[PDB]
């Protein structure tokens, strides 16, 4: 929550999950898939793309 | 009670109305269901009577 209102990154949304609910919301897992892509690629890595 | 505020949903990092830049996406939406949709998707005209 402390990086939603930082207003330092070019997207950051989040799906499913609202962003204003992983304040005091609890988690089994939490994976992070680091990689570089394009400018225009950004739209496709989406939960309903193709 | 009827609503017809046309104001920006407040409730991202950049505060919408006072400046604009992200999450400050339009509330009042137009709909646009087609004769090619499903079943759950036609419209329906409901009528409350109290």
């Amino acid at each position: 929550s402390v990086l939603y209102n930082s207003a330092s990154f070019s997207t950051f949304k989040c799906y499913g999950v609202s962003p204003t609910k992983l304040n005091d919301l609890c988690f089994t897992n939490v994976y992070a898939d680091s990689f570089v892509i394009r400018g225009d690629e950004v739209r496709q890595i989406a939960p309903g793309q193709t | 009670e009827r609503d017809i505020s046309t104001e920006i949903y407040q409730a991202g990092s950049t505060p919408c109305n006072g400046v604009e830049g992200f999450n400050c996406y339009f509330p009042l939406q137009s709909y646009g269901f087609q004769p090619t949709n499903g079943v759950g998707y036609q419209p329906y005209r409901v009528v409350v009577l109290s």
